[PDB]
């Protein structure tokens, strides 16, 4: 995350971190339930074997609230391809259930029609992650979050050098240089409604980070609710 | 106006059935007696920050 603020104690409890053999985070995820994590399909190419850490806000030290989980099943959307980055979504089933506690809790899955009519029409959502804090730089050791305006679909397409499919949406600023970045991929975009946070996007891609006239591109969760439901039973 | 008028006064999901508002909730919540509010079934219901 470029700009934004630290996630303070309890503010982003649905954040997950995918960690490789070196125990370093390389992508985010969103906790959906005690057994399931939502993430980006393109993240699955970033590590041969990986695990999932929950409850972490600071990778520099252990606080006692962190927990690591092995992945039992990887469910990647069969239509994802790096040629288009379309269908950038995967669900992970964990070998053992997540213990919910301060800083560890699931985000809500919305219903499709209501989410599209009520959540995605709000002014802003929130993106979070341990990604780079400048376009050139290393991963953040601190979990960050950023309020990002929803962007008009037309303005979204005109800003992009690449095709924005119906499975994608834009959020961010036109001039203010704060946005998600490399390493935030796979992590939560959530939208608040009456103090309840629903997962609305998966960080997918962007042309650089926080560039003027560009936006973060997210996988639209509402486009995949049936696919997600099926994956959370298989 | 129904659902378009302040989400039908629903805490969470709003649907229009027979020209009337019907509220519903995410998993882990139960619909309150008033048919509008959503009540958590346990600690750490989905979508709630853990600030206390
Ligand atoms: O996703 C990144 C990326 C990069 C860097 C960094 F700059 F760090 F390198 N960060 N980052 C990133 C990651 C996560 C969030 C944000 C972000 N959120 N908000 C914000 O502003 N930025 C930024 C590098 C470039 N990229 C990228 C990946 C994929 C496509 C893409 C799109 C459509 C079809 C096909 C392709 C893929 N093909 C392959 C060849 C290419 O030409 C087209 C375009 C750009």
């Amino acid at each position: 995350i470029v700009g934004g603020q630290e996630c303070k104690d309890g503010e982003c409890p649905w954040q997950a971190l995918l960690i490789n053999e070196e125990n370093e985070g390389f992508c985010g995820g969103t906790i959906l339930s005690e057994f399931y994590i939502l993430t980006a399909a393109h993240c699955l190419y970033q590590a041969k074997r990986f695990k999932v850490r929950v409850g972490d806000r600071n990778t520099e030290q252990e606080e006692g609230g962190e927990a690591v989980h092995e992945v039992e099943v990887v469910i990647k959307h069969n239509r994802f391809t790096k040629e288009t980055y379309d269908f950038d979504i995967a669900v992970l089933r964990l070998k053992t259930p997540i213990t919910f506690r301060m800083n560890v809790a699931p985000a809500c899955l919305p219903e499709r029609d209501w989410a599209e009519s009520t959540l995605m029409t709000q002014k802003t959502g929130i993106v979070s992650g341990f990604g780079r804090t400048h376009e050139k730089g290393r991963q953040s050791t601190r979990l960050k979050m950023l309020e990002v305006p929803y962007v008009d679909r037309n303005s979204c397409k005109l800003s992009s050098s690449f095709i924005i499919t119906q499975n994608m949406f834009c959020a961010g600023y036109d001039t203010k240089q704060e946005d998600a970045c490399q390493g935030d991929s796979g992590g939560p975009h959530v939208t608040r409604f009456k103090d309840t946070y629903f997962v609305t996007g998966i960080v997918s891609w962007g042309e650089g980070c926080a560039r003027k006239g560009k936006y973060g591109i997210y996988t639209k969760v509402t486009a995949f609710l049936k696919w997600i439901d099926r994956s959370m039973k298989t | 106006k129904l659902c378009s008028l302040d989400n039908g006064d629903c805490d969470q999901f709003c649907h229009e059935e027979q020209n009337s508002v019907v509220c519903s909730c995410a998993r882990g919540y139960t619909l309150a007696d008033n048919g509008k509010a959503c009540i958590p079934t346990g600690p750490y219901p989905c979508g709630k920050q853990t600030l206390e």
